[PDB]
């Protein structure tokens, strides 16, 4: 797909790694469902080591026309590791490891409610470091980029269905460990402006931050050029 | 208590209020009530912002402003 002035919706490719386990696969299936219809996934494993050889990710990005990728790996050192990758011109832009804590919840852990597929989500970000810390700024950029879907000038009031909520697990001072990021999805309800109430639908993920790769200043200028 | 910042073109609200790690600790029995409650307050404010935008009816549409968060393109400008 050739470059455009107004870009297509970013497409995401979910990649089970060699060490992907059953738990991680279930998490992958539920998180990738939230990105439908702009989502592809491999059924089989691939032996990818993103920080030692990013090459296979760049080829996958071009071959599958997906500028967003998530690799699933697990080790004792890095359990339930989701490596989120963005590309620019099919070359690696940034990467970040987000490891899912053992307290995760799947869609099946919440009472089933109707969910219209393909609606644009709302976002709420809770935490000052999302604006000021280089690591949390990348996380906010990534998740907005990843899930916002189609850009529109007209929003249907009736489609304001669900919210993606991301919360830093407490404030922190420089020098302290970087707190986890708490990922939640809620459906809206109301009662009589009406008062909004929320019901959690999942998945519920607590992300522990791992290693990062960031773009060179030249690539930043290119990728953010108007 | 800083004011929430909005990026309505991305249907997004940003909340820079202080967060206490003791409320959100993995062992805190009420952490999910707290997270949902914070989210609910910010969603209420976001909805109030969205519902005060200019509207069309063709079914009712909001006229979203252009998104303001700096996000990288996936491909170079043609």
């Amino acid at each position: 797909r050739e470059a455009k002035l107004v870009e297509n919706v970013k497409q995401a490719l979910f990649i089970p790694g060699q060490s992907c386990n059953k738990n991680l696969h279930d998490i992958m299936v539920d998180l990738s469902a939230l990105k439908k219809p702009d989502m592809k996934r491999f059924n089989r494993k691939n032996d990818i080591h993103p920080f030692e050889d990013m090459s296979p990710l760049e080829f996958f990005s071009e071959k599958n026309d997906c500028s967003l990728m998530v690799l699933m790996t697990s080790s004792k050192k890095r359990k339930n590791n989701m490596t989120f990758i963005r590309t620019f011109g099919y070359k690696i832009y940034d990467m970040i490891e987000l490891m899912v804590a053992d307290n995760f919840k799947l869609l099946s852990d919440f009472k089933k409610l109707t969910f219209t597929v393909g609606l644009k989500p709302m976002f709420t970000f809770q935490g000052a470091a999302f604006d000021t810390h280089p690591v949390y700024k990348q996380i906010k950029s990534l998740f907005l980029d990843f899930f916002r879907g189609e850009s529109t000038d007209l929003q249907d009031v009736a489609g304001l269905q669900h919210v993606i909520s991301m919360t830093i697990q407490g404030d922190f001072q420089d020098g302290e460990p970087l707190p986890n990021v708490l990922f939640r999805v809620y459906k809206l309800k109301s009662y009589k402006l009406p008062r909004i109430e929320l019901v959690e639908i999942g998945p519920r993920l607590d992300f522990k931050i791992g290693r990062i790769h960031t773009p060179s200043p030249d690539m930043v200028t290119e990728a953010h050029k108007k | 208590g800083p004011e929430a910042v909005y990026d309505l073109g991305n249907l997004a609200a940003f909340d820079s209020n202080v967060l206490d790690k003791n409320d959100l600790d993995s062992s805190n029995a009420r952490r999910e009530e707290k997270i949902k409650s914070l989210t609910r307050d910010n969603v209420q404010l976001l909805i109030n912002q969205l519902l005060s935008l200019p509207m069309k009816t063709t079914m009712t549409l909001l006229q979203l402003p252009d998104p303001t968060t700096d996000l990288p393109r996936e491909k170079p400008l043609p």
